[PDB]
Parts: C-alpha cells; sequence; structure tokens
C-alpha cells in the first residue's frame, strides 16, 4: 500500500 | 605466510574518498563530511546533509589537492548530493562494479573523515539490504553495516574487499526514544541506486519525479484531473500487476507527459513530485 | 577475482533464526495482544523446538514466532531456566522447517569469527561479524559460574535468544546479552556473551523431557549434608575444582545415596 | 573446509598479554593497598621486560602482573615516559616466560587485520578483532610530536598497555586509547589508538637504558627563555648538525645533552  | 588484509580494497578505493567541508558565512565550517569521486569528469557523491545550507563547498584529496566544489543538486528523499570541480591532472575515481549484486555477509569497508581526524578505514560486513533505514516513513532501500560509523562519514565509501563501491555511508543508528546505544548499526544507499541519482542531478539539476495523485484506488492532482475505489489495470500501456512496480514507474515518467490509465481509458498528464 | 564474504554461513544459518514476540493481555486497557519484549530463536530441529532467552519470554501471555520464509506460528512455552537464561518454545508445524546447522564435534576456539543472527531494535534480521573473544566466562553476574562463549560481534536489544555462529554456519552459541555493564555510565564496546550451544542443547533436552532442569542438591564454609552429617576431598568416588564438583552435583539424580569423603552417606535431593 | 580463524594469532601471542595492576596506599582509613587502576601488558623477552601504559602504573605503591599460565609477580617500575605514555616494568623469578612475537621488518599497512589483547574490566583476557584503521596519528590529544596506530578492534577500559597483533601474531602496537568524547552526543565507536611497536621498542630501550627517556632540547624552517637556542625570532635555520632542514625535531631528540652542534649551540636535556 503505498502513494504516489 | 603474510598478514591477512584488506590494504589491497585500501589502495584501489580511498584515494577516491573525499573531505568535505560545508563553510558557512559568520567563513567557519559548519560542518563536514566526506564524498566519493565518481568518474574523471569530477563528479563527486556526497549527502545532502552535508552541504545543506553552505555558502563554500570544499573537496580535500588524499593527494593533497583542495578545491572549491560545484553544487551541481541534490535530492533529500534520498539525501544524495552531487559536487563537481575541475580538474587538468588526471583525478583518482572509485572502482565501480555494475555487475556485482551485494551479498549478506560480504566484506566491507567505510572509508571516510570521522571527527576530522582525517580519512579512516573501518571493517564489518553488509547485515542486511532492502532496509527502509531510520524511518517507517521514509519508503527507501538501505544497506545495512556493522562497519563503524561515525559523525565525518556521512557521504563516504563503502567497498567490498576489491573495492568495488557496495554504497554511500549516510547515517549511523545513534537514537533510542529511551536513549540506549546501539553498536554496529549503520547505513549506506546502494550503490545502483547512487548512481541513478547521481546521473538524473547531473542531468536536470534536481531528480524529476513522476507524480499521479494516487490495483485498488484508496485532491488537484493529475488523478483527479483525467477522472475512489477504480480498478487501475493498466498504466502507461503496462500491466499493473505490483503496486510498488508501478509508483516506480510513475515516478520515471517525465512530467508533462501524457499516458493512458487504463480503468475498469483515461488520459492523465503526469506532473512534478512536489 | 570474489568479494571475501561470509555469506555462506549466512544461507545455512539465517534461515533457522526466528524473531520472537512477547506479547500481554494485560499491557494496554483494553485487553488486547501487544507487544512487551521482542528478541530472537533458533530453531533447533524439525519437532518445532526452538532455543531462546528466558528473559524475552517471561510472563507472556502469547509468544509468537516468525520465520525469515514468512510463516508466523503462536509457540508454546516448554520449558525454561533461570540459571543459564534459557528457554525452549515449541511450535506446530506442518510442511517442514529451517533447522539450525550444528556439528556436535567442532570445538570453538578463540579467535574463530563468528555471526551474529538476530533481530535488533525490530529492524529485521540482521548480521553481524566478530570473533569468539575469550569462553568459559561467567558473564555479567558473579554468582551461577555458568559458562559463556564472549564475542565482539555487535550485539543489541533483539539479539538475545538468536544464533551466534561460525563461518561454516555452524552453531556455535546462543546470543544472551551485551554487557551494558558500566556504573560508570562508560559505554562497553564489543563486550557480549552467549551460551556455549553443547551446553545449550544439554539444557533442551532437559527441558524437553523434565520441562525444567532438574539439578541435584575443597572447604566447606535441613540439607542433605546437615542430615550426613569440613574438607571434602573426594564426592562420589570422584576426586574433589569446586566448580566441576557442584556441576557434579547437579547431574546426580535426587534419592541416589553416594560416598562424601571429608566417610559420609548423603542423600542427593532435588533443588528448589 | 575449516572455520575462518585468527586462533593461529591468538596462540601465537596471547599467552604473552598480562594483566596488570596499579596498587596504592589508603591513607583515608581502609589502611591496605587497593587496586587503584589496572590494564594490561606485553611481554617482550626473556629477561622479563613488559611494556604498558604509563598512566596505567601512574603513583603506584605496588604493580603486579599476572600472566595467563597462572603466575603472578611483584614487578619493578623500570622507567617510563609522559610524551608517549610507555612504560617498562621487569619480572623477576623467571623460569621461562611468554615472549610476544616480534617481526622488526613488517610494515603495517592500512587495513591489515588486527587483534587487541587486553584484560576489559577485568573480565579476563580478550580478544577483539579489526583492521588498521590508519597511521601518523595524533589521537585523542595536543601534538607530542609522536604518531598512532588507529583501529577499530574494540578497545575498553583495561585495554591500555596490551598487545595490537596481526593474524600472524606479530606486534603491530600498543593499544593505550579509545576515543572519548563527542561534539553532538553521539558515542564514537570504532576509533582506538595503539602505539606503534617499532617506537615502543625504541623507548623500551631508552627506558631500560637510562631508567628515562632522554632528550635533546634547543628552546624552539621559520622560526616562530634561558634556552641553548637563546638565534633569533623569524631566523630561518636551514642545517642542523650538519643536517639539511617533523625529521629534525626527533634528530634533536636523539642528541645527546652536552653536545655542541652547529651558530654553535649546546644540547640541554629536556625536562
Amino acid at each position: 500500500v503505498y502513494q504516489f | 605466510m603474510t598478514p591477512a588484509s584488506y590494504n589491497l580494497a585500501v589502495r584501489r578505493a580511498a584515494p577516491a574518498v573525499v573531505n568535505v567541508y560545508n563553510r558557512g558565512l559568520n567563513l567557519e565550517i559548519r560542518t563536514l563530511g566526506s564524498g566519493v569521486i565518481m568518474d574523471q569528469r569530477g563528479y563527486i557523491i556526497t549527502n545532502k546533509h552535508v552541504i545543506n545550507d553552505a555558502d563554500q563547498i570544499i573537496v580535500a584529496l588524499q593527494d593533497g589537492r583542495v578545491f572549491e566544489a560545484l553544487l551541481v543538486g541534490s535530492d533529500s528523499l534520498t539525501d544524495l548530493a552531487v559536487l563537481k570541480i575541475n580538474a587538468t591532472g588526471g583525478l583518482p575515481t572509485i572502482p565501480i562494479n555494475a555487475r556485482r549484486v551485494p551479498h549478506i555477509g560480504d566484506v566491507v569497508l567505510a572509508i571516510g573523515n570521522p571527527y576530522n581526524l582525517g580519512q579512516t578505514i573501518t571493517q564489518g560486513i553488509i547485515s542486511a539490504t532492502g532496509r527502509i533505514g531510520l524511518n517507517p516513513t521514509g519508503r527507501q532501500n538501505f544497506l545495512q553495516t556493522d562497519a563503524s560509523i561515525n559523525h565525518g562519514n556521512s557521504g563516504g565509501a563503502l567497498v567490498n574487499s576489491l573495492g568495488e563501491l557496495m554504497g554511500i555511508n549516510t547515517l549511523s543508528f545513534d537514537k533510542s526514544n529511551d536513549g540506549e546505544t546501539p553498536e554496529g548499526i549503520g547505513f549506506a544507499i546502494p550503490f545502483q541506486l547512487a548512481t541513478k541519482i547521481m546521473d538524473k542531478l547531473i542531468r536536470d539539476g534536481r531528480v524529476i519525479r513522476g507524480y499521479i495523485g494516487i490495483i485498488v484506488v484508496n485532491p488537484d492532482g493529475p488523478a483527479a484531473n483525467a477522472g475512489v475505489n477504480d480498478l487501475i489495470i493498466s498504466v502507461d500501456n503496462k500491466p499493473a500487476i505490483s503496486a510498488l512496480e508501478t509508483m516506480d514507474q510513475v515516478a520515471e515518467i517525465r512530467p508533462g507527459s501524457v499516458i493512458p490509465v487504463v480503468v475498469m481509458t483515461l488520459q492523465v498528464t503526469i506532473q512534478e513530485y512536489p
């Protein structure tokens, strides 16, 4: 789970 | 018999490691560190935190030469910086083997200038690979090593027994909220990442990352403007299997570039990471 | 040319070293499971027996074992031993387990290269390198008189219970404590202790079998000796150091009558 | 395959490394002698001479030496030198002594594996492993016109005066001190210093011979009271004792007091  | 020694790695790699002085007007050395000469042009890697807010940056070679260095650029995210100095004479450059795969338990040598005592070599191993480091928030890749790292070692070289660059020493684990003292916990930026970042900094004067403001989707972002709970199956004509591989792909894409984002086809315009 | 490396020892041994977590039910107010402390452990054989330190798992409401291959188990506490600070866990594993390499004939020597394998500060499995600094060390405390390997491989909190191995990946010891013993607040560097693997194995088998280490209970400075009736020159037909003797006493079963020449007939009793 | 090991260096050198105890008298009422401080030393030869640190035996009323074979000995202070923090001792009742391997032809190199042999916190004899980190260092002190080996072999209180040997067991140096303090509250790690074995051998012989280190003084290449030179300030010395002018101040030290050399200067012993 990430933010990009 | 002869004495067991890593002086070979030392002869090969140490000449290419330099003392870096961050001077600020008051001029006076505000901080210091190390750096690695990467190639004959005079490009030098170091840590950003070493050369932050410097009014003048000085580089010193083990052979005695000193230089005013130009700040090519830097990156907070990786805490890397590139410097430049111009040498008519040859320069020492760090052995690099881009095919070498660092292994856990490989012997390494930390080369730097601890407490400004002069160049120091210390010996350990690669304790671990792929470490987020000190900050869980920070999503980076670090080599871990028990080679003794101290103030002054940042920006310097970590090399194997052949003298090949394995990483750039960034920081030591010095702290606990409790105040317990860590021993043999040190980190370096992997050389392959350090090389990619250096080339970017040389070209653009900064690291230009792709941002798409977002595989299951969980303001004023590129995605928001292109048109939650949406499923992205393809990004830029590349199958979105893993979220980690895609966010790496996004980063790479140059800002201003328009790509097809298929979801169960939108035209998104990439922008710089803020 | 190839890089000098102890990766071979890492490949052989590191998979059998596990992360151990001590979790409590009365640690938060909501009685939800929460880590109270953590450390390391070493899978010893395929049945699921794992060695760790007693201080790692003391007073735990749940013990968790995490393998490097991703698997997570709740462990049973088989037994522990204050005197050596060893504990034995058991996980119920299917599909096989990594087990630590053991060479029962290997004699550890001073100056042998060693690798400490554990989970310092919960950063994930970490390898550190040093040598065997000494052998037969009492450790941090003068009482107990228990054998320790000393090593300068960097140990930190989280390494306890983990493995110390040689360059062949052979089990040399169970890391127990880093020497943080300065009432000066001067900081010791490269002083760490491990329980020699021969001892650790012997303790394990005793704990596996009896659920606890049953121990029997030279100038003498309601006991079996008091009831038997001074300079002891022979105990159980064995010439009487005080350290080797008291190790003899511990081995002898309770209820066994032996000759104590000083000739008295003593009846050994289990220690409490 | 056999386990990688430096036990060969241990077997060869460790027996000749001794535990040293500095005992003073308590005027304040305990009455008897007590340990003031402790450390290590190196048996250099069969006559019973032993190198150690001066700060380890300073102000002792009695000096005890213990060998790893068991034997103990009262020790005679032969001499000491503040400038190098070296001290020589001697132990009688020789029925054969373990000695430290020396190779006067061995040149120590940066990156050489080394073992520090000592008695940390009186735990007993301890071996730690590192490499030669550097050479020609001043250390953690004002310049003394002398040089140090740097190592990352872990050194602690109790290591002072003990041996730093290579993988063959050859004396590389005498461990003197660890790095002490930090600018920002970090804890220095893997910064230790030892006296190069060559310098240690020179000082030993001088101490054995004269009971002290006799040094030439000239009260002073650009010159920057009641001294031998008193030559004027700003004067440029091109030649001293018929030799072209760090190397000079070492040459002065060597010259004997009372010796006149080319102005006609008369060397005097340093105080």
